[PDB]
RNA sequence: UGGCCGUUUUCGUUGU
């Protein structure tokens, strides 16, 4: 999977708009680690924002 | 020889706490690894709970062998032992 | 895997040259000592069975097992099918064949007669029953374990055994 | 279940037989002879064969599978090698016993100084306690200044006066009184002399001396062949990863080998007596400090660092010896430690358990029809979600790691398989404080999953733990099997502990706020 | 799992728990022994399905026992001290 | 043969008190009515006054108690302390029986003295400690329950039952069954590593603590010092 | 190689200040030549697995003996919570 | 105490240990004859005769 | 020399098989497992006596594993050859290194140096065999040989037959 | 493409 170790944000959920890093990507439920808190939270793949060449790209990168 | 006949058994007929615990654990293990259940299960899916209930009904097929200090032993049935 | 009746048998300071098996020197080993012990510990001295007596015992046990499997209702090779396993089946078949070809005595009457006649060492008598001869000459030539006993009585024994010899 | 299949039947230990080793025994068991002090062949990997690091002894690394058993680190128990001494040497731990045995027997005829004729001794033989029997025998025979060649009728003796043996530290001197007064010419009771003297001792005297012909044959108390333990017992310490330092025991073994080799190469050249004696003493010193570095009265042996060596006696004695260090007690698994805090709102037999721990620890659970669904749920929860599982176990013993398993859904549970589910509420677990003075310092509680990272106890149970929340800590343990769960539940639950068999009275009680309030 | 913890566990009379707490949650290990000398020296190759005791020339009287690895370590450290504990699975008297 | 948790400080009233008090408490006299059971407490007060076959049973039991008091007071407890740990508390069983059957008021007892003494005597031989028919076994059984039986008799005396407790027949039956079962459960079980328990129980109190008194004295004792300070 | 991650390092092997670090994360990647390709072994300096925060100030100077000699001052703030200690 | 001295004496006297005590099996990791281990469990075939006829093991 | 022996084998049963009739199940397990094996201590195992009436006694429960073991004590009939046995032999095949004398379950090895000089092999004749003065060794004919070698390899014992002593050969 | 390796020994300071 070429979709690991990238900066990622949350577009929907109780943490709307928090910068997070993909720590573990087993499957269909991405484990992403945030910066503001000292914790990592699971989250579905479709509730995130992925950085791309330009702007923030949803789960199509 | 090392056995002693059931007519002359001398040990206490009550079931000691240690015997209770050992039988319960043994049965619950056996129960939990595909052993048959000698009484009904209704809601107590816990094998330990099944063992507790089965003992309460005196339906457990295990014989205690107590060792005398000398080396002789006697055979008590979990059926016959008076459970308090 | 398998076990026997003797216990302990630890390493001792004193070894024994009387441990290599030898039938002529009466060296059977430690597990076949003169006084063995049974499951219950009773007086149980060693049992040595003649070829014909062993054949009869195996045959009766096998027919009893066949009856028990059938549960309410003999041939040598047919008797070999009762046991389970290709190796087990073959070995039972071949031991039945060996008993058939070298069991000096066949029928119940004659085996009972020889048992009553023959029946001091257990093994020597068992092997004398197992070992056949023609005269005392061949008996002494082939059996180096009875050369000097001061009681032979072997000529009449051989005459009786050849008398029971089934004609062939 | 952990171990692979093995054909040998499994039973338990009933008897442990102590007794020394007959040198022929050592030879019969050793699989190699050690001759080369150089452990590493040419610093080109593959340590020198026949050296202290021989690959026949036992595998020490993951890659190499032991040559002898033919297995790897997982299974191979190591293997032994023997080592011959050109000169037989003493055993430092038998100096007093060897001295006494010599006192009890003759010098040249090498038999007991007294026969059954003296009723005192025949009585002494009636002692069944070998130690006390030998004690009494020594008590009588320590005054027999002269060995009788004739009955007190020749007894086969020597007739020469028995010397007075006095302990010169590491050596033994016998001061004879040769046949009013003669010049007393004492000499060193050399090891070979004693060995030959003991070699002919009768089984009669042996048993009468408390020894045993089958196992404890006195001459073996003199060191002739020295077995060498595989590296398993003397692993090396990688100071900084690639940098590897040698175990001090290996150094001592190598130095003994060097001293032995040197002692070999004295008789083939000029050996002006004095040199042989000094070299012999040096070899004995090595072999001694190799087996006890705390010999009283004499200086200890060191490394190039100057620190005293680690002889096996140290390895076994002291608080950190094998017994008190790793046999009576040991560091165990499935545990956890934390601070404690009050909780008026919890039951008596319950305890706050931070979520992280219940996520970390886990308990195997066999697969039955009664929990198939619940176990599948715990499986799909993933190991990072409470409740959750951590591994899946097959009938063959394989462990599936849910961390590196992306096919979680495609796992189908099977009866008899095990699932290390997370800890759940109401489960039984031990609990403890240090010091554990009285048995009311350990109990079996029930689990309640909660946030935050502290344990919490009902404010009443503090007294049995003699604990307070001014910073105290507790430890935990978890059963890994059902029988153990049964035992904990039926034997160590808090309720059964309420009254103390120490003083036949209740041990807990209403304390502090509850008490001062209910007043 | 210090001394006092062992003693408290004994006092509560819980045997099997103490067993496993000192066996499976710690250095669980397996060995083989010769029934004649009683020692662990039996050279065995499991996958190869062979067994023998060099000193005893012993190929059939072999067992396997499960013991703490620290215990086997202690036995080997001992028999390097000229002291040979022989392990027998049957009592004598 | 008792666990250490199944005991409680009780009082055996047979020990203390005066001869006069003992007599006025336990003694009975069927011939004399001015010092006999109150008739308003029994349905058969007529059948008793002046009778003898009952007087002999009462005399036997009273002599048993007299012997017990002499034995205890002269052998067991020399100073006169009558407070000690004994198994199976009684006062509680008595009052539980009282509550279970509403035994207040002056309702006359319907329980025959012979039944009471028969049960009491039978009970004293039913407290199993060792089970077997060897003589020595029976002697040991007798020796074990000596003080417990003394307590039982000190409590369940006919005067005491009929006046202070006013039990009925079924109440008495329940009391006897309760004492039996409670004692039978109060045994030390097999396998108790009693040694460890005693060790801990003795060690722990030391933690919290002109002759020499304190830990030094305990150390002296434990090591058996030849020359004490 | 370790089981952790390396991506937070620079192109030259040091992590830049201001980057958040987590447990089991490599912060200094050091390599050792292997005594004889594929002749190098990981010699990293992973962050203590029980710590979290943000790298703050990276230092890079020579030691007394003229080799590279680094120092990473990671920081975080401790919120009082259940299980702290206090005293008058 | 005196672990080394005791061990050397045991070797010297050819002593035999029965594993009778508790601490023995503790070192050997076996069920010491205490508490729950102070007896054995005999599986009875007689009482299992009471089971229904259709519960014959395969 | 056939022998009756008192044989006992420990058997293991899973707790899943705990019902009315473990006795019979253990019995056929024993019949299937013990029979047909050859061992140095005892030898080839062929038959067991009263297979239907073996007293398995009261079984054990292994602590911590839940398995149950039964000490199946019984009496069987086994055979093993000992050194110095003179018994009749059966020949089934001929090889240059020594005729294959399958005497009972095992095969008896015939040393080339231990064969009578007058006894020779003739490939031309059918069946291939040896003929001599008052002697012939062919498939199915009674032959006397002495066994002086018994090499057991714990799995299938090796027996060495000899015909180089007095009165050894075809009667 | 699974599989997967991080020192010891000292001394110190503290903690309950
Ligand atoms: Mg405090
Ligand atoms: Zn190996
Ligand atoms: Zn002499
Ligand atoms: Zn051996």
């Amino acid at each position: 999977d070429p979709t690991l170790n990238k900066t990622v944000k949350i577009r929907q959920g109780g943490y709307k708009g928090k910068i997070g890093i993909v720590k573990e990507a087993n499957g269909d439920r991405f484990r992403v680690e945030l910066h503001n808190p000292n914790k990592t939270i699971p989250i579905p793949c479709s509730f995130l924002l992925i950085e791309s060449t330009h702007g923030w790209v949803p789960y199509e990168d | 020889e090392l056995a002693i006949l059931k007519e002359e058994r001398t040990t206490t007929p009550y079931l000691t706490k240690y015997e209770r615990a050992r039988i319960l654990g043994t049965r619950a293990l056996q129960i939990s690894m595909n052993a048959p259940v000698l009484v009904d299960i209704e809601g107590e899916t816990d094998p330990l709970q099944i063992a507790m209930k089965e003992l309460s009904q005196r339906k457990i097929p295990l014989v205690i062998r107590r060792y005398l200090p000398d080396g002789s032993y006697e055979d008590w049935g979990c059926d016959e032992l008076i459970v308090d | 895997v398998s076990t026997s009746t003797v216990g302990a048998r630890r390493r001792r300071a004193k070894q024994q040259v009387d441990d290599e098996e030898n039938a002529t020197l009466l060296r059977l080993g430690p597990e076949f000592a003169l006084k063995q012990y049974d499951h219950d510990g009773n007086e149980h001295d060693l049992i040595a069975l003649s070829l014909s007596e062993s054949r009869l015992l195996i045959r009766e046990a096998l027919k009893a097992r066949s009856r028990a499997r059938n549960g309410g209702v003999i041939d040598d090779d047919e008797l070999a099918k009762v046991t389970s396993g290709a190796v087990a089946n073959g070995v039972v078949k071949k031991t039945l064949d060996y008993l058939n070809t070298f069991a000096r005595f066949k029928d119940e009457e004659t085996c009972t007669a020889v048992d009553q006649l023959l029946h001091l060492h257990p093994f020597e008598i068992a092997q004398l029953s197992s070992l056949g001869c023609e005269d005392v000459d061949e008996a002494i030539t082939l059996i180096p374990s009875l050369a000097a006993k001061k009681e032979v009585n072997l000529q009449r024994i051989l005459d009786e055994l050849n008398r029971l010899e089934d004609p062939y | 279940s952990q171990f692979p299949y093995s054909s040998a039947p499994l039973r338990s230990v009933k008897e442990v037989q102590f007794g020394l080793l007959s040198p022929e025994e050592i030879r019969a068991i050793s699989v190699v002879k050690i001759e080369y002090p150089e452990i590493m062949d040419e610093s080109r990997q593959r340590p020198r064969e026949g050296g202290l690091n021989d690959p026949k002894l036992g595998s020490i690394d993951r890659n190499f599978k032991c040559q002898t058993c033919g297995e790897g680190m997982a299974e191979c128990p190591g293997h032994f090698g023997h080592m011959e001494l050109a000169k037989p040497v003493f055993h430092i731990g038998f100096i007093p016993k060897i001295k006494k045995v010599c006192e009890c027997i003759c010098m040249n005829c090498g038999k007991l100084l007294l026969d059954e004729t003296n009723p005192t001794m025949a009585q002494a033989i009636r002692i069944r306690d070998p130690k006390k029997r030998f004690n009494a025998v020594w008590q009588l025979c320590k005054t027999k200044m002269v060995c009788e060649a004739d009955a007190p009728v020749s007894r086969g003796g020597c007739g020469n006066t028995q010397p007075v043996v006095r302990k010169d530290g590491m050596k033994l001197w016998g001061t004879w009184k040769k046949s009013r007064d003669a010049q007393p010419e004492r000499k060193l009771l050399t090891p070979g002399e004693i060995l030959n003297v003991f070699k002919h001792i009768s089984p009669e005297d042996c048993f009468r001396l408390g020894f045993n012909e089958d196992y404890a044959r006195p001459e073996w108390m003199i060191i002739t062949v020295l077995p060498v333990p595989p590296p398993q017992v003397r692993p090396s310490i990688a100071m900084d990863e690639t940098t590897q330092g040698q175990d001090d025991l290996t150094h001592k073994l190598s130095d003994i080998l060097k001293a032995n080799i040197n002692v070999q190469k004295l008789e083939m050249d000029g050996s002006p007596q004095h040199i042989i004696n000094e070299v012999e003493q040096l070899l004995q010193f090595h072999v001694a400090t190799y087996m006890d570095n705390d010999i009283a009265g004499q200086p200890q042996a060191l490394q190039k660092s100057g620190r005293p060596v680690k002889a096996i006696r140290a390895r076994l004695k002291g608080k950190e010896g094998r017994l008190r260090g790793n046999l009576m007690g040991k560091r165990v698994d499935f545990s956890a430690r934390t601070v404690i805090s009050g909780d008026p709102n919890l039951e008596l037999d319950q305890v706050g358990v931070p979520i992280s721990i219940a996520k970390t620890l886990s308990y195997p659970e066999t697969v039955t029809q009664y929990n198939i669904h619940r176990l599948t749920e715990y499986v799909r929860n993933g190991p990072n979600e409470h409740p959750g599982a951590k591994y899946v176990i097959r009938d063959n013993g394989d462990r599936i790691d849910l961390r590196y398993h992306k096919r979680a859904g495609d796992i189908v549970l099977q009866y008899g398989w095990k699932v290390e589910r997370h800890l759940m509420d109401d489960d039984p677990v031990l609990f403890n404080r240090q010091p554990s003075l009285h048995k009311m310092s350990m109990m079996a509680h029930r689990v309640k999953v909660m946030p935050y990272s502290t344990f919490r106890l009902n404010l009443s149970v503090t007294s049995p733990y003699n604990a307070d929340f001014d910073g105290d800590e507790m430890n935990l343990h978890v059963p890994q099997s059902e029988e153990t769960r049964a035992e904990l539940s039926q034997l160590c639950a808090v309720p059964l502990q309420i009254v103390s068999p120490q003083s036949n009275k209740p041990v807990m009680g209403i304390v502090q706020d509850t008490l001062c309030g209910v007043r | 799992f210090g001394e006092m913890e062992r003693d408290c566990m004994i006092a509560h009379g819980a045997a099997g728990f103490l067993k496993e707490r000192l066996m499976e949650a710690s250095d669980a290990f397996r060995v083989h022994v010769c029934g004649i000398c009683g020692l662990m020296s039996v050279i065995a190759n499991l996958k190869k399905n062979q067994f023998e005791c060099r000193s005893c020339k012993n190929k059939t009287n072999i067992y396997q026992l499960h013991i703490p690895y620290a215990a086997k370590l202690l036995f080997q450290e001992l028999m390097a001290m000229n002291i040979a504990p022989r392990l027998y699975t049957e009592r004598s008297g | 043969g008792l666990d250490g948790t199944q005991v409680e400080r009780q009082t055996i009233d047979t020990i203390p008190g005066s001869d006069k008090a003992f007599h006025k408490r336990y003694y009975v006299d069927l011939m004399d009515e001015k010092n006999s059971i109150k008739p308003d407490v029994i349905e058969y007060a007529a059948d008793i006054l002046g009778d003898v076959e009952l007087q002999k049973e009462l005399n036997s039991e009273y002599e048993q108690l007299v012997s017990d008091r002499k034995f205890l007071r002269e052998i067991v407890f020399v100073n006169g302390d009558h407070n000690w740990p004994l198994p199976v508390n009684l006062r509680r069983i008595i009052q539980n029986a009282q509550q279970i059957f509403h035994l207040d008021r002056a309702k006359a007892s319907d329980l025959t003295i012979p039944e009471i003494i028969h049960g009491v005597r039978d009970l004293c031989k039913k407290l199993f400690v060792l089970r077997g028919e060897n003589e020595l076994i029976k002697e040991a059984q007798q020796n074990a329950t000596s003080l417990f039986q003394c307590l039982v008799r000190a409590r369940l005396a006919t005067r005491r039952i009929l006046e202070e407790f006013r039990l009925n027949r079924d109440a008495f039956e329940w009391v006897l069954g309760t004492i039996e079962a409670q004692f039978q459960r109060s045994l030390v079980h097999p396998g108790e590593m009693v040694g460890v328990i005693a060790a801990q129980s003795i060690g722990e109190p030391a933690t919290q603590m002109n002759v020499t008194l304190g830990v030094p004295r305990l150390k002296e004792i434990l090591n058996v010092a030849k020359n004490i300070k | 190689l370790k089981h952790g991650t390396y991506e937070k390092l620079d192109e030259d092997g040091l992590i830049a200040p201001g980057v958040r670090v987590s447990g089991d994360d490599i912060i200094i990647g050091k390599t050792t030549p292997i005594p004889p390709y594929h002749t190098k072994r990981d010699a990293s300096t992973p962050l203590r697995s029980t710590e979290n925060g943000i790298v703050d100030q990276v230092l890079l100077t020579t030691n007394q003996e003229g080799l590279k000699f680094v120092k990473v001052r990671m920081r975080t703030t401790k919120v009082p919570q259940i299980g702290d200690k206090f005293a008058s | 105490e005196e672990t080394v001295e005791i061990l050397f004496e045991a070797g010297a006297a050819a002593e035999l240990d029965d594993c009778r005590g508790v601490s023995e099996n503790v070192m050997l990791g076996q069920l010491a004859p205490m508490g729950t281990g102070a007896f054995d469990v005999m599986i009875d075939e007689k009482l299992l005769t009471s089971l229904p006829a259709d519960y014959a093991p395969t | 020399m056939f022998f009756l022996k008192d044989l006992s084998l420990i058997l293991t049963l899973h707790p899943s098989y705990f019902g009315p009739q473990m006795n019979q199940y253990l019995r056929e397990k024993l019949l299937t497992d013990v029979e047909g094996t050859c061992t140095g201590q005892f030898g080839y195992i062929v038959t067991v006596l009263d297979g239907m009436n073996i007293d398995v006694g009261k079984g054990r429960i292994i602590p911590g594993s839940g398995s149950a073991e039964f000490e199946v004590k019984y009496r069987a009939v086994v055979w093993k050859p000992f050194k110095g046995e003179v018994v009749d032999a059966i020949v089934s095949n001929v090889s240059p290194i020594g005729f294959f004398a399958d005497v009972g379950p095992l095969n008896v090895f015939v040393s080339t140096r231990l064969i009578p000089d007058n006894l020779v092999y003739n490939p031309s004749n059918s069946p291939p065999a040896y003929m001599s003065n008052d002697e012939l060794i062919t498939k199915g004919s009674k032959v006397r040989l002495k066994v002086v070698g018994t090499r057991t390899d714990v799995n299938e014992i090796y027996a060495i037959g000899s015909i180089k002593e007095d009165f050894l050969g075809a009667i």
